[PDB]
RNA sequence: CGACUCUUAGCGGUGGAUCACUCGGCUCGUGCGUCGAUGAAGAACGCAGCUAGCUGCGAGAAUUAAUGUGAAUUGCAGGACACAUUGAUCAUCGACACUUCGAACGCACUUGCGGCCCCGGGUUCCUCCCGGGGCUACGCCUGUCUGAGCGUCGCU
RNA sequence: AGAUCUUGGUGGUAGUAGCAAAUAUUCAAACGAGAACUUUGAAGGCCGAAGUGGAGAAGGGUUCCAUGUGAACAGCAGUUGA
RNA sequence: CUAAGGCUAAAUACCGGCACGAGACCGAUAGUCAACAAGUACCGUAAGGGAAAGUUGAAAAGAACUUUGAAGAGAGAGUUCA
RNA sequence: CGCGACCUCAGAUCAGACGUGGCGACCCGCUGAAUUUAAGCAUAUUAGUCAGCGGAGGAGAAGAAACUAACCAGGAUUCCCUCAGUAACGGCGAGUGAACAGGGAAGAGCCCAGCGCCGAAUCCCCGCCCCGCGGCGGGGCGCGGGACAUGUGGCGUACGGAA
C-alpha cells in the first residue's frame, strides 16, 4: 500500500538542523544543507527565487555591526575622541 | 542543591562552592534540567553539616 | 508610470489665452460672474501706485 | 506658510511623530500657558508642565477658578493629574481624571535653578525678537 | 490582420521593451542640478570666464555643412607657434589647445 | 576550443543550437591564464602577461603580478594606481590587455558594437525606449 | 527519544520555556492589543520543526 | 545610596576589585532571597546591584585600556584592539603622505606651468 | 378555532456589508552612497522583580560610561533622585564591553579530542591532576632562518 | 445576475444520515449541585505468557508526578483526562 | 592614423542601503504578502509555499451593592450624552 | 674531499602585511535557452534576453585615434536631441537595424618600455636620536642588512626628443 500503510514506516530523519542558517535542511547522508549549502564557503542563493532571497537577505536579522556602522557614518567614523567634559 | 552555569564542570563547581562558602565537599553530581539549566547536587564532607550550611546561606 | 501625464501647448496659443484672460479681467460683468465682489471698486482695471 | 523643504506638512508624518515622540520632547509637547500675572512677571508665554506647580482648568467638565497642584505628569498618555480633579468610581474609590496640559493655565511655577534658567532664556529670546521687529 | 487601406507598420516591440523604459520625471531635477553645478563652478573660478577656454574658429567637415563655421576643440600647435604662445602656457592662461588638429589652408 | 558541457552531447532545443564540437570560447587562452593566476593569487594584482612557449596540448604564459601593499609599490607614484580598490581583479573584469582584446573595444567603423563602453552598454542604450515627459 | 544530543536538548528546552501563557498584568498596559499567547503549541496538535 | 562612576575613577585597582567583589557577594545574596521569596525591596535591589557591578567593571576596563594606550603610544607596532577601526576599506586605503606625494616630473610641471588667475574683457 | 405554509410590517437574533477614520502602502523626486579575519551578513542560545511574543541587548545582557537635556518611569510593586559636595527620564553616542556557530581559523561535528608556552592550586619543581591566560586554518607578498640538488662553477 | 467566476457569510437537506469490527456487564457506598461512564468494595466476564502483561530501540518532547478548575477539547456524559 | 604597454575627473546609471520631501494614487477582499507579536501562525523530508487578523468611550468613568442559580447566565441598581 | 659563490627549489605557529565571505538596484567579464512570432516549421524571431558563474565602486565601464572623412575638412571618452525605423541585414518572409556629419551637457590631459646620457644617481627593511601621534610622517645617524647591472632612479614619449 503506497499510502496510509507506507506512511507508518517513516522513522528516520533525512534532514537535521544546519549549524549555519539554523534551518532544518542539513542532509545528513550528503552532509550538505539544501538551503545554504553549508560546507560550501559561499551561500546558496538563486535569482529564480526572489522570495527566498528576501527571506534571508541583509536586514532580516539583527545587523548588530551594520546598525553601528550606519550610525557611525553620520559623523565620519570618528574614533579616539570624547565629548567635551562638563 | 545548586543551579549552576551550564558551562561549568564538576571541578569548577567544587572549587566555586569551596571558595565562596568555605566548606569542604565530598562529591558533585550534575544534571541538565529539561528547562536548560544545570543542577548540581554537591555532597559535603562528613565533618560539614549541610543543614547549618544552608542556614548560614539563608535557604532554610 | 509612463501614462503621458504632460501635454505640450503651442506658445502662440498660450499667449493667446493669456491675452484673453487679461482682456476679460477688465470687464466688470465677467469678474462679477467669477464672483469677486467688485461693487465698490473705483475702476475695474485697478491700478495702484508703485509705492505698494 | 511653511517654506522649509526639510519640515513636512504631511498629516500622517506629523501624527506619527507626535504619537511616537520620546519623553524628552513629549515634555515640550505637554506645555501649558502661564497666567496673565505670570506672563507679566516673566516675559514668557508658555511653559512645559512640571510635577509640583499649581494650575487651574479652563476647559471641560472641571472648569473653574479653583487652584490645584499637579500630582503627576503622565507623559505616556499625554495627561496630567491635579489635586481635586478626580471622580468616584463604582467601588467608591477616587481616581484622578487626566486632562491635557494645554487645557490648563499655570498660576504658580515650581521654581528651581533649571526652571529659572529656562525662564530667562525664553525671556531673552523674546526680547531679542522684539528688538529685531521694532 | 490588415483592414482596408493603411500603412504597413513594423513596430519594434517584440523584444520585452517594458523592462527597459527610461522615464524623464527627473528632467526638471536634472536641469536644476546642472544649473547649480554651473553656478558653483563659476563661483569657484571667480574672474575666469564661466564657459571656459577660448575655442578656435573651425569649418564644419562635410559638403552639407562646409558653408557654416563653429567652435572647435582647441587651437592647433601651428596656430600657437605663429601666434607666439607656448603650448604649455596656453592652457594655464585659458587657451584650449588641440595637438592633433592640422592646418590644411 | 570549448566543448559544450552537456551530457552525451544532448543540447535539447532547435538544431541551430545542436553544436557541441567546433565551438570557441569568447576569451583567449592568455586571458584564461591571467584569470587563473589572479584567482590563485587573489591578494595580488594582475598587470599583464606574455607568451613563453606552446605545445600541441599546452600554451605557456608568464603573468606579471603586483603586490599592492608592498611599500615599494605603495610609496611610488605612477604605480599607486594599481593599489586603488577599483583596480582589483582586472583580469576577471577584462581590464588587462589580453582580457580587453576580446571585448571588441576600439575607435571607428569596425567597433560600433561597443559605443558607450561595452556591448551591454551599447545594447541597453539602443534597446531602451526613451519616454520623455512631453511626447 | 531518550538518547539525544545536547543541541537537541537545548532546542527542546527553549521550546518548553516559551510555551506558556502571557502574564495577567500585560493586559493592563497602556495600548496592549494582546489578548492571549497566539504562539502556544501543544505536543499532540502540532509537531516541532526537528 | 548608589555608587557613581565619577568617584570610582580616583580609586586604584585593589579597592576597585574589592568593591566589585562585595557587589558580587551582595548580588548572590539577593538571588538567594529571590529564590527563597524574600521581599519586594530586596527583589528591586537586584537591578541596582547589577548596574553597580557594570559600573565598576566598565571603570576598571576603561582605566586599563587608557593605560595600555599610554603605554603603546609612540610605538611602531600596536595591538589590533588599540589600532583604529574606521572601516576595512578605510584601513586599506593610502595614507595622507603617500596619497599626496608626487613625482619629480609632476612637480616640475607644476613649478613651470602653474594655473594663472585671469579675466577676459568683453 | 388551532397547527403548518406564504406575503408584508415592528421588534429581536445571525452576519459583518456600507459609511466615516488611518502611526500602512504604492509612485515620483532629492541628498548621501558606508560591510568583513580589528571577525561581516546570517543563525543559535541566553538577558527584565513580576516577561510568552515583538522590540532591545550580550554574562557589564530591555543595558555601563560620556555628552546634551532637565523631573520622571508606570501595568503593579520597590527604591532612588538636597536637580549644588551634581541629576530621574529621554535623546545623542565619540569611551568601554560585545556568549556560541557562521568566510569561521588547532582537528572535528546529529559526537568529541589534541599540541605548545606562561600563571595559580593540590604538589612542595618534577613533573602528574585541576583551574586561568595566550597561541596552534589555507593561500599569498617582502624579508629572515634552516636546508636540498651526479644544476653551474671556484679553491683545495 | 451569470464567467463549474474570487473572498466571506447563510439556508433547505435536517434534528436527518449517523454515533453497529474485536462476547459484558451488575449491585452497594463515597465525594459531589449533578453519576450508565469517577473512586472504593462485592460479583460475573475477557486478554490467556506468539497477552489487552513486564521492559527497550526509532520517533515524540514534558505528554512524566502532585495539586486545583470544570470555560473550550476528549464526535453521549464526566466529579475523570495524554 | 601609428596597433600589438599604462593611467585619468566631469557630464551618465541606480526597483539594494541610510535620511528626507511630495502626490489629481489606494483606503483594511483595496494598497506591499504583511496598517496588527508577518515572511508570523501554519504546511512540506526538503527545495519551497504562506495567511487571516484595524475601530468601546472624551475619559475606564470597564458596572460597586442586593438578589436566583453549582456555575455559565439573569433581574435590579450604577457610570456615561449614549 | 671538504669548504665557498651563484642558480633552481623546500620547510617554519619565523618578522611584518594582504586575500577569502556578504550585499548585489546601477556596472564589468563570460555562459546562455525555450515559451513566443512566423497563423504549420527547421534558418530567422524571442535574444546575446531569462536562468547560471565570476568581479567591483559610489558610480562602474570607456577614454586621449593604427578615428571620422573626402570637405574650404573635423579631432579623447560618456550622455541627450537628431540622423532614423534610415543605410543595411532577412525562408529579402515574419521581422531586425546602426554609424558619420549637425546642435547641445561636460570638457583635461597624460605616463612608461624602447633609443640615449648621468660613478645605481634608485628602492625596501632593521636599530639610535629629535620633532610629532591621532590615519602613523618628517629630519639626521649606522665600515647596519637586503633588492638591484637578468637594469632602480632623473631627463625624455611621436604634440617629436636629446646634446
Ligand atoms: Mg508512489
Ligand atoms: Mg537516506
Ligand atoms: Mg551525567
Ligand atoms: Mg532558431
Ligand atoms: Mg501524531
Ligand atoms: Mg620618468
Ligand atoms: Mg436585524
Ligand atoms: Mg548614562
Ligand atoms: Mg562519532
Ligand atoms: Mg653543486
Ligand atoms: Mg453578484
Ligand atoms: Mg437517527
Ligand atoms: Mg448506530
Ligand atoms: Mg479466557
Ligand atoms: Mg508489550
Ligand atoms: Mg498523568
Ligand atoms: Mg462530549
Ligand atoms: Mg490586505
Ligand atoms: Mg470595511
Ligand atoms: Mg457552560
Ligand atoms: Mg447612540
Ligand atoms: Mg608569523
Ligand atoms: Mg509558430
Ligand atoms: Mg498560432
Ligand atoms: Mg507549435
Ligand atoms: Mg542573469
Ligand atoms: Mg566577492
Ligand atoms: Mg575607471
Ligand atoms: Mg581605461
Ligand atoms: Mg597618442
Ligand atoms: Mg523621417
Ligand atoms: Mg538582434
Ligand atoms: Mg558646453
Ligand atoms: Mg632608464
Ligand atoms: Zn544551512
Amino acid at each position: 500500500t503506497k499510502g496510509t500503510s507506507s506512511f507508518g514506516k517513516r522513522r528516520n530523519k533525512t534532514h537535521t538542523l544546519c549549524r549555519r542558517c539554523g534551518s532544518k535542511a542539513y542532509h545528513l547522508q550528503k552532509s550538505t544543507c539544501g538551503k545554504c549549502g553549508y560546507p560550501a564557503k559561499r551561500k546558496r542563493k538563486y535569482n529564480w527565487s526572489a522570495k527566498a532571497k528576501r527571506r534571508n537577505t541583509t536586514g532580516t536579522g539583527r545587523m548588530r555591526h551594520l546598525k553601528i556602522v550606519y550610525r557611525r557614518f553620520r559623523h565620519g567614523f570618528r574614533e579616539g575622541t570624547t565629548p567635551k567634559p562638563k | 542543591v545548586f543551579i549552576v552555569d551550564v558551562k561549568a564542570n564538576k571541578h569548577q563547581i567544587k572549587q566555586a562552592v569551596k571558595k565562596l562558602y568555605d566548606i569542604d565537599v565530598a562529591k558533585v553530581n550534575t544534571l541538565i534540567r529539561p528547562d536548560g539549566e544545570k543542577k548540581a547536587y554537591v555532597r559535603l564532607a562528613p565533618d560539614y553539616d549541610a543543614l547549618d550550611v544552608a542556614n548560614k546561606i539563608g535557604i532554610i | 508610470t509612463w501614462r503621458r501625464w504632460h501635454r505640450r501647448v503651442n506658445t502662440t496659443q498660450k499667449r493667446y489665452a493669456i491675452c484673453s484672460a487679461l482682456a476679460a479681467s477688465a470687464l466688470p460683468a465677467l469678474v462679477m460672474s467669477k464672483g469677486h465682489r467688485i461693487e465698490e471698486v473705483p475702476e475695474l482695471p485697478l491700478v495702484v501706485e508703485d509705492k505698494v | 506658510m511653511k517654506f522649509n523643504p526639510f519640515v513636512t506638512s504631511d498629516r500622517s508624518k506629523n501624527r506619527k511623530r507626535h504619537f511616537n515622540a520620546p519623553s524628552h520632547i513629549r515634555r515640550k509637547i505637554m506645555s501649558s500657558p502661564l497666567s496673565k500675572e505670570l506672563r507679566q512677571k516673566y516675559n514668557v508665554r508658555s511653559m512645559p508642565i512640571r510635577k509640583d506647580d499649581e494650575v487651574q482648568v479652563v476647559r471641560g467638565h472641571y472648569k473653574g477658578q479653583q487652584i490645584g497642584k499637579v500630582v503627576q505628569v503622565y507623559r505616556k498618555k499625554y495627561v496630567i493629574y491635579i489635586e481635586r480633579v478626580q471622580r468616584e468610581k463604582a467601588n467608591g474609590t477616587t481616581v484622578h481624571v487626566g486632562i491635557h496640559p494645554s487645557k490648563v493655565v499655570i498660576t504658580r511655577l515650581k521654581l528651581d535653578k533649571d526652571r529659572k534658567k529656562i525662564l530667562e532664556r525664553k525671556a531673552k529670546s523674546r526680547q531679542v525678537g522684539k528688538e529685531k521687529g521694532k | 490582420a490588415p483592414s482596408r487601406n493603411g500603412m504597413v507598420l513594423k513596430p519594434h516591440f517584440h523584444k520585452d521593451w517594458q523592462r527597459r523604459v527610461a522615464t524623464w520625471f527627473n528632467q526638471p531635477a536634472r536641469k536644476i542640478r546642472r544649473r547649480k553645478a554651473r553656478q558653483a563652478k563659476a563661483r569657484r573660478i571667480a574672474p575666469r570666464p564661466a564657459s571656459g577656454p577660448i575655442r578656435p574658429i573651425v569649418r564644419c567637415p562635410t559638403v552639407r555643412y562646409h558653408t557654416k563655421v563653429r567652435a572647435g576643440r582647441g587651437f592647433s600647435l601651428e596656430e600657437l607657434r605663429v601666434a607666439g604662445i607656448h603650448k604649455k602656457v596656453a592652457r594655464t592662461i585659458g587657451i584650449s589647445v588641440d595637438p592633433r588638429r592640422r592646418n590644411k589652408s | 576550443g570549448r566543448k559544450r558541457p552537456v551530457p552525451k552531447g544532448a543540447t535539447y532545443g532547435k538544431p541551430v543550437h545542436h553544436g557541441v564540437n567546433q565551438l570557441k570560447f569568447a576569451r583567449s587562452l592568455q586571458s584564461v591564464a591571467e584569470e587563473r593566476a589572479g584567482r590563485h593569487c587573489g591578494a595580488l594584482r594582475v598587470l599583464n602577461s606574455y607568451w613563453v612557449g606552446e605545445d600541441s596540448t599546452y600554451k605557456f604564459f608568464e603573468v606579471i603580478l603586483i603586490d599592492p601593499f608592498h611599500k615599494a609599490i605603495r610609496r611610488n607614484p605612477d604605480t599607486q594606481w594599481i593599489t586603488k580598490p577599483v583596480h582589483k581583479h582586472r583580469e576577471m573584469r577584462g581590464l588587462t590587455s589580453a582580457g580587453r582584446k576580446s571585448r571588441g573595444l576600439g575607435k571607428g567603423h569596425k567597433f560600433h558594437h561597443t559605443i558607450g563602453g561595452s556591448r551591454r552598454a551599447a545594447w541597453r542604450r539602443r534597446n531602451t525606449l526613451q519616454l520623455h515627459r512631453y511626447r | 527519544s531518550s538518547h539525544k544530543t545536547f543541541r537537541i536538548k537545548r532546542f527542546l528546552a527553549k521550546k518548553q520555556k516559551q510555551n506558556r501563557p502571557i502574564p495577567q498584568w500585560i493586559r493592563m498596559k497602556t495600548g496592549n492589543k494582546i489578548r492571549y499567547n497566539s504562539k502556544r503549541r501543544h505536543w499532540r496538535r502540532t509537531k516541532l520543526g526537528l | 545610596a548608589k555608587i557613581k562612576a565619577r568617584d570610582l575613577r580616583g580609586k586604584k585597582k585593589e579597592e576597585l576589585l574589592k568593591q566589585l567583589d562585595d557587589l558580587k557577594v551582595e548580588l548572590s545574596q539577593l538571588r538567594v532571597a529571590k529564590v527563597t521569596g524574600g521581599a519586594a525591596s530586596k527583589l528591586s535591589k537586584i537591578r541596582v546591584v547589577r548596574k553597580s557591578i557594570a559600573r565598576v567593571l566598565t571603570v576598571i576596563n576603561q582605566t586599563q585600556k587608557e593605560n595600555l594606550r599610554k603605554f603603546y603610544k609612540g610605538k611602531k607596532y600596536k595591538p589590533l584592539d588599540l589600532r583604529p577601526k574606521k572601516t576595512r576599506a578605510m584601513r586599506r586605503r593610502l595614507n595622507k603622505h603617500e596619497e599626496n606625494l608626487k613625482t619629480k616630473k609632476q612637480q616640475r610641471k607644476e613649478r613651470l606651468y602653474p594655473l594663472r588667475k585671469y579675466a577676459v574683457k568683453a
